[PDB]
RNA sequence: CUUGAGUCUCGUAGAGGGGGGUAGAAUUCCAGGUGUAGCGGUGAAAUGCGUAGAGAUCUGGAGGAAUACCGGUGGCGAAGGCGGCCCCCUGGACGAAGACUGACGCUCAGGUGCGAAAGCGUGGGGAGCAAACAGGAUUAGAUACCCUGGUAGUCCACGCCGUAAACGAUGUCGACUUGGAGGUUGUGCCCUUGAGGCGUGGCUUCCGGAGCUAACGCGUUAAGUCGACCGCCUGGGGAGUACGGCCGCAAGGUUAAAACUCAAAUGAAUUGACGGGGGCCCGCACAAGCGGUGGAGCAUGUGGUUUAAUUCGAUGCAACGCGAAGAACCUUACCUGGUCUUGACAUCCACGGAAGUUUUCAGAGAUGAGAAUGUGCCUUCGGGAACCGUGAGACAGGUGCUGCAUGGCUGUCGUCAGCUCGUGUUGUGAAAUGUUGGGUUAAGUCCCGCAACGAGCGCAACCCUUAUCCUUUGUUGCCAGCGGUCCGGCCGGGAACUCAAAGGAGACUGCCAGUGAUAAACUGGAGGAAGGUGGGGAUGACGUCAAGUCAUCAUGGCCCUUACGACCAGGGCUACACACGUGCUACAAUGGCGCAUACAAAGAGAAGCGACCUCGCGAGAGCAAGCGGACCUCAUAAAGUGCGUCGUAGUCCGGAUUGGAGUCUGCAACUCGACUCCAUGAAGUCGGAAUCGCUAGUAAUCGUGGAUCAGAAUGCCACGGUGAAUACGU
RNA sequence: UCGCCCCUGAA
């Protein structure tokens, strides 16, 4: 918002411009996270297979589905779903965007039932 | 290795012509960058042809240099699948340059007084063939017609025309040339 | 050769002369031999201080006496004593009087003469070497600086080998044109050879010193240009 | 992994320290590279190999590595509670337990990493090429490969649970 | 007893083995026919073959060897190995129901058999190819690869030798342990209603999990996990050799050492580097063009050589018109001689004298000895302070020696698009990833993807300058509108214009269309002075070359101490019989010479340039204004241009050499200054092998200025004038 | 396709 303000020719403010918004792209994604993680389900392994390396030499658990190729690694529920997000996108609007989605739906119920209890 | 299209030349008209391929026959006519000295030469010749024989203005050095020109110029380059060098047929523009070219070459052959004696003399003798200009012709021209091999470096090409349908005959080369 | 030194127009009007001097047709060399004399005397006999860099204004009816240090606070020790025995060395070689003037208070981790005699005064004590700069260069890192690259010439150990002890931290391009890039050198001159010390310190990076801070003039925006009048 | 350099029992040490070489472009390179441990006296110790154009950043890094490279190890006495004479890598690996009133015995990397781990009244052994660099790889053969009394005792007491169920 | 093993039965497929028949294609020979001057070979060639008729081509006949395709990680065998077709004799494998035998098994030193190819003996056979061999070629040589021939041999029969990277570099047997896809061959099942759909065995590839391995990889057909038995190894070279034995007809094979000698030899992998390895991409790198050099002379450096010295250093490019930006003496380190010794140059200590000033002698001066004169600054009036001479040491001085003790500086690849690092991950590690790939750019440039995420240096970037247009300021610069005129920006006037030079406007793939993943970008277009890093500078990385430089300077060690230090006069650096490098000048009419004539830019300047006027053939000298300056002067720009001539001659070209006569700058121009004048008038008629530069205001060519400089530019450095050819294409 | 060899050493 000050790119066209500390840039004041087109020489320069529309050189930024170009470079900018083809990073914001896809790092857009990244800079949603918040703190650390503690939870990290996945949905493939064919580039999701990262996770149960790192995220186990470092013990952050991995919440893996059924593979084709691998056996989940972590501390792990397995749900319906196999590797390649080209062939099961479908398949996870109702099977594990309705058990992980709505894994927080459950979740917060709870939360607020141990806070009570915790305040008390 | 090279980038981009080469470099063209704006030129003048010419005060006694309106031409820029008859500039481009001052511009041959030049030494030591003075086109000061060249244009002299130029008028001094233009008449003598004008006298010695019939033709134009414009049939004086054009003509003429229409019997020097090759429309074949042999170049080099080693490969050749025979160690050949290979035939090349000149787009237009090249061919005046040669004819232009040779014009003035065989005045550095000549010791017949000035230098517009010389080449008009020549260029009078250029447009029936009975020249020693014309005769530079008959050697470039002479052997590009009667020995040719083409532009395909025999070995590589061959390798390349068998892959694309089978063939060892002559047809465009496929795969690489190097 | 191997580093050709860029620094002939990053002290331009990139960055500030250290040595601003008018001199006329026949008083070039007398200006220019006069005022390097001076600073070898200058320099040796003020070490009590933590020289920045000397510089010297020569308006050429007086000639300013501008030490700049990081301690100016034992420059002028007790009274005008201390300052005026050295104003009197100035007044001798130069041909003009002289005049004592300020010398410069802020953190000695800045200036990049400021960091260089420091360490080489440290390896002609006979301690440290490799050391010297990484300790020298965690402060300048601290406080100051926007990236250093300091290069000093190994010879440690009474060892017998050409070497180069080179350590950055931070950025400094060699190339900016819009940034205060600072250079001087020092040199010890151990029993293990010589050292030379060079110091490259990186101030600015989009700010210049004489790229900013002046004043151009014309266009005065008038659209008449005076004539004198009368006729005859 | 997790720290193992942790205040008020901490226990670096080092062990291997050296130089690497890679040829480049121009001339040759040199990378300062090293080995370390950091103990506590009741295990938990690790390995790093740092990169550096200096000793000290050497084994700085190499430090920090060994905290990502911890390793657990739990024990009673002051020695390893069970033989481990498997082999990792080209330096072939023995360590036998052995009763108290002996020392390390031990001139290798299986002196200082055999001290770190809690343990001083191991008697261990090598054979194959001398190498001290995967003597290191007694990580493997003896620190993380144990076996203790409470393990294999609920071998004996998991056999009892299964014929009751049936 | 039957699970191991084996047999029986029934089928199944196959280049399994041995033997005997048989077909055609191809090459060859021989015979006949047709046709004529070449054939063949090669990168070019040559030997060879042809008018006595070849090559090719066609017809007939004959022989030897091998079976195109088929044909495939396809198949079979114990292995070696085994391919047209057919018959005969014969072996092995596998599956299917059952049926039977009943551990009868497994392995194995010795022993025995089987053995590719070459070889050997004996007898047959002989087309092609081919050791040998013979010409030819390539090569410096070429007993070879290459070409033309060609013998043993290859082939058949029988016997013999028994080797091979005899390989899956993997002993054999049995047993297990994730799987996926393909190939191949049996057999059961399924509307077999699908050449097939689902099984289950045998064999065979590829992929890959776990595990193993040092890694590469192996990976159910193991290098995994076990057992059984046998074989072998125990550092390399010495040596699979010697010695003995054994086997063989022999060639040799087989068994198989030691002395001696060395601290490694060796395997796998990593990064870079290199490849007449590959792929990709650029640059006057080449092609295409233009201009030189090497020939000749002169200028300049160097080597060699000589000399008392030819001071020293640099060594393809990146030394050799370089350091040296001009070497008369000096410079100058070098030589020869004169001369000095805490000193020419420093501090300090002690003494005197203030330093000096003008003059004399001797000498080559260096100096040495005088003759007169000076008494500043302070003083206690002695003494000191600057300063001078002398004395004495601690010292001083050294372009004296080590660039393999070093700093500093520089060149170099290279204006290269590369070069790294932090953090994470991968690998036992070295390291890797990133930085690679798919597009793209001048660019590690940008976009996308990918265990990489970020960042630094370099490219680019921002800085100057120039291409426009605007703004100021108008004098010494400009002159339109306005007047003088002397007609000259010469004077007033006018700041418009050019101009100067400070500050802005501007260009960014910004915009238009297409192309390009809708991405970057690329190609045309428009506007503009200019488009696509606009052009030129600065910009020359981190590094490598123990590259150079102790002689610019600095400096560790070393050496010299009535000297190697220091000072002076003379000489040598410009010798010289030569060689090499870098330049310049010619060989001419696009020119020379004579006449007249056109326009410059950028610097320089009171040890200076010097108008004017006078004289001099000239160089220049005298007289003198002006100028530290958009003032004045250097300065008259020169090629060019319009005319006069000469005519293709070594000359009207060209200019070397030398002599005489003069000039200038200097204390003085003898080796060793430059300029001029007249005379003499050179070699050269346009340069081999070879080799170099250059893609545009460049090349080419023509002048001008600057620094260094008392005084020396064909050099370096800079400035303008005129002003191209060629580029298909890599 | 155009044959083509030869190169003392420690940074």
């Amino acid at each position: 918002q000050d790119g066209t303000f500390d840039k004041l020719t087109k020489k320069e403010a529309l050189m930024r411009t170009r470079e900018l918004e083809k990073l914001e792209n896809s790092l857009g994604g990244i800079k949603d996270m918040g703190g650390l993680p503690d939870a990290l389900f996945v949905i493939d392994a064919d580039h999701e297979h990262i996770a149960i390396k790192e995220a186990n030499n470092l013990g952050i658990p991995v919440f893996a589905i059924v593979d084709t190729n691998s056996d989940p690694d972590g501390v792990d529920f397995v749900i319906p779903g196999n590797d390649d997000a080209i062939r099961a996108v479908t398949l996870y609007l109702g099977a594990v965007a309705a058990t992980v989605r709505e894994g927080r739906s459950q979740d917060l119920a709870s939360q607020a039932e141990e806070s009570f209890v915790e305040a008390e | 290795p090279r980038r981009r299209v080469i470099g063209q030349r704006k030129i003048l008209p010419d005060p006694k012509f309106g031409s820029e391929l008859l500039a481009k026959f001052v511009n041959i006519l030049m030494v030591d960058g003075k086109k000061s000295t060249a244009e002299s030469i130029v008028y001094s010749a233009l008449e003598t042809l004008a006298q010695r024989s019939g033709k134009s203005e414009l049939e004086a050095f054009e003509v003429a240099l229409e019997n020097v020109r090759p429309t074949v110029e042999v170049k080099s380059r080693r490969v050749g699948g025979s160690t050949y060098q290979v035939p090349v047929e000149v787009r237009p523009v090249r061919r005046n340059a040669l004819a232009m070219r040779w014009i003035v070459e065989a005045a550095r052959k000549r010791g017949d007084k000035s230098m517009a004696l010389r080449l008009a003399n020549e260029l009078s003798d250029a447009a029936e063939n009975k020249g020693t200009a014309v005769k530079k012709r008959e050697d470039v021209h002479r052997m590009a017609e009667a020995n040719k091999a083409f532009a395909h470096y025999r070995w590589l090409s061959l390798r390349s025309f068998s892959h694309q349908a089978g063939a060892s005959s002559k047809q465009p080369a496929l795969g690489y040339l190097n | 050769g191997q580093k050709v030194h860029p620094n002939g127009i990053r002290l331009g009007i990139v960055k500030p002369w250290n040595s601003t001097w008018f001199a006329n047709t026949k008083e070039f060399a007398d200006n220019l031999d006069s005022d390097f004399k001076v600073r070898q005397y200058l320099t040796k006999e003020l070490a009590k201080a933590s020289v920045s860099r000397i510089v010297i204004e020569r308006p050429a009816k007086s000639i300013r006496v501008t030490i700049h240090t990081a301690r100016p606070g034992i420059v002028i020790g007790k009274k005008g004593e201390d300052v005026e025995k050295l104003r009197k060395v100035v007044a001798d070689i130069a041909g003009v009087p002289a005049q004592i003037n300020i010398a410069e208070v802020r953190k000695p981790e800045l200036d990049a003469k400021l960091v260089a005699d420091s360490i080489t005064s440290q390896l002609e004590r006979r301690v440290m070497f490799r050391r010297a700069m990484k300790r020298a260069v965690q402060n300048a890192m601290r406080l100051g600086a926007k990236g250093i690259k300091v290069e000093v010439s190994g010879r440690l150990g009474g060892a017998e080998i050409a070497r180069t002890e080179w350590y950055r931290e931070g950025r400094v391009p060699l190339h900016t044109l819009r940034a205060d890039i600072d250079y001087n050198t020092s040199e010890a001159h151990t029993t293990y050879g010589v050292i030379g010390v060079k110091v490259w310190i990186f101030k600015g990076e989009i700010l210049g010193g004489m790229a900013a801070v002046e004043q151009p003039e014309k266009p005065a925006a008038q659209p008449k240009k005076q004539q004198r009048k009368g006729r005859k | 992994a997790h720290i193992e350099k942790q205040a008020g029992e901490l226990q670096e040490k080092l062990i291997a320290v050296n130089r690497v070489s890679k040829t480049v472009k121009g001339g040759r390179i040199f990378s300062f590279t090293a080995l370390t441990v950091v103990g506590d006296g009741n295990g938990r110790v690790g390995f790093g190999y740092g990169k550096a154009r200096e000793v000290p950043a050497a084994i700085q890094k190499a430090m920090e590595k060994a905290r990502r490279n911890m390793i657990n190890v739990a024990l009673n006495n002051g020695t390893l509670q069970h033989p481990v004479k498997g082999v990792h890598t080209g330096s072939r690996v023995f360590m036998q337990p052995a009763s108290e009133g002996t020392g390390i015995i031990a001139g290798g990397a299986m002196r200082a990493v055999l001290e770190v781990a809690g343990v001083h009244n191991v008697l261990a052994k090598a054979y194959g090429s001398t190498n001290p660099i995967n003597v290191v790889r007694a990580t493997i053969d003896g620190l993380e490969n144990m076996n203790s009394p409470e393990m294999v005792a609920a071998k004996r007491g998991k056999s009892v649970e299964e014929i009751l169920g049936k």
